[PDB]
């Protein structure tokens, strides 16, 4: 802890250096806050495995809980309402560990209600998906008065992966400043190109976030049957080398629009991500960066 | 109504599928739409494009030439198919009027391999002096297509 404390303030003390920026800065920050939430994560599993399968779902939850907490304290009022939201989220492990394998109903509802008083006073300084989190909570504790259970883990998971995913935000937009610092330096020696790369970067994080989602709530896949179950109109294509009558469905539908819009959209964010990668990297000629650019194009829009 | 019959292709099977008084009366609606489709084209055309969007006349001809054309192809496959449904019958037609007619696009592909190799290889660069067919002068842009000088 001691050489990673010195290696936290000696990183804080070079921040932003204009001779010293990288994007390698902020995974190491990362690197160093996970580090120094790791101490507590292991006094956590040490405490929970001191005597050892029931106490292993609270060990488990608790750790992950605690790692949770401490890459968000070493990442004001902010960190005391997550000091106090361990109170309120204590129970609901206890309860998603009892479900795995008369007063604790309405020790859940209170606590559910006093997580929706906590998350009031958040609602009514916020963007959308805070408030649809929010409001999720309390319509779980009017349904809650066993499925209400996997609900309220399903939310859970959901909130850890949308902080885990505006860290990631914080790290990509500081990454996006120092390469637009590079890049200017760079022309200077020598912002709709980095909004083009910002929109990029966008989509790829709303996809694995989609993807994410998808992962987690693998319950919920009635819509995805509808949507695969629409039986449009059918052709003989091959299988195994029979010919099958294959059926497209609305899911084939949406799929295709969902190919051609991120076509077009790489198709469009095209020239700013090259010349943020390729012409920062390596100086290029004018013609070859656009010899290259109707390359890419023609290849993209043909696939 | 079963007029006539085709021996056409069903999971593999050759099966006789037998045209119907609703297939002709498809074909007719089909054909009609197309028609009214192609007569009543520009006016919605500039209805939409051209008022969200100015463009060149040149242009705006263009597309409606565009648009009339692949029109009238779709109508007309859709005709073909509902009342004779002979695809698999002149595809081979199709690739050999295909061959002989898009051998008019080897003076353009031909154009365009010939720029994306010049980009590459850079034998000319901007600001020096070309002489080629009796025009000398001096290179100003340089294009995927034609180069101007």
């Amino acid at each position: 802890l001691g050489w990673l404390k010195a290696y936290q303030q000696k990183l804080a003390s070079a921040v932003g250096s204009l001779r010293n920026d990288s994007q390698l800065n902020t995974p190491k920050a990362i690197l160093i806050d996970l580090i120094r939430a790791l101490p507590v994560c292991l006094i956590i599993l040490a405490v929970g495995l001191i005597l050892l399968e029931l106490l292993w779902s609270f060990s488990k939850k608790l750790a992950i809980f605690w790692l949770v907490f401490g890459l968000c304290w070493k990442v004001s009022h902010w960190r005391r309402q997550i000091v106090r939201i361990s109170l309120a989220l204590l129970p609901i492990h206890f309860w998603s560990v009892v479900a795995e394998l008369v007063l604790g109903q309405a020790m859940i509802f209170f606590n559910l209600l006093l997580i929706a008083f906590l998350v009031w006073p958040m609602c009514r300084e916020s963007l959308v998906t805070i408030t649809v989190l929010s409001i999720i909570p309390i319509a779980l504790m009017v349904l809650t008065a066993y499925t209400t259970l996997r609900l309220a883990g399903r939310w859970i998971e959901t909130v850890y992966l949308v902080i885990i995913w505006n860290l990631l935000y914080q790290t990509v937009l500081r990454g996006l400043s120092v390469a637009a610092r590079r890049i200017a330096w760079r022309r200077a020696l020598a912002e709709q190109v980095n909004q083009q790369t910002l929109r990029i970067t966008m989509l790829l994080m709303f996809a694995l976030f989609g993807v994410m989602f998808w992962a987690i709530w693998s319950d919920l896949i009635t819509v995805f049957s509808y949507l695969d179950s629409i039986t449009l109109w059918h052709y003989n294509g091959t299988e195994a080398g029979a010919a099958v009558v294959k059926n497209v469905t609305m899911g084939s539908l949406l799929f295709a629009i969902i190919a051609s819009m991120v076509a077009w959209a790489l198709i469009r964010n095209l020239p700013g991500l090259l010349e943020v990668l390729v012409l920062s990297r390596l100086n290029m000629r004018q013609g070859a960066s656009y010899a290259i650019t109707t390359i890419l194009n023609y290849i993209i829009i043909a696939v | 109504i079963t007029l006539w019959h085709y021996n056409g292709t069903e999971a593999g099977a050759a099966v006789v599928k037998n045209v119907t008084m609703g297939s002709l009366l498809f074909a007719i609606i089909a054909s009609m739409v197309a028609w009214a489709l192609i007569r009543n084209l520009p006016g919605l055309l500039e209805v939409l494009v051209l008022s969200r969007l100015n463009m060149r006349q040149g242009a705006s001809y263009a597309i409606t030439t565009i648009l009339n054309y692949i029109i009238i192809a779709v109508g007309a496959m859709t005709v073909f198919g509902s009342l004779g449904v002979s695809w698999d019958k002149l595809q081979w037609l199709a690739a050999a009027l295909s061959v002989g007619l898009s051998f008019g696009l080897q003076e353009i592909f031909g154009n365009f391999v010939s720029g994306l190799i010049i980009l590459f290889e850079r034998p000319v660069r901007i600001g020096d002096t070309v002489t080629i067919g009796s025009f000398s002068g001096t290179v100003s842009k340089i294009r995927i297509r034609a180069t101007t000088i």
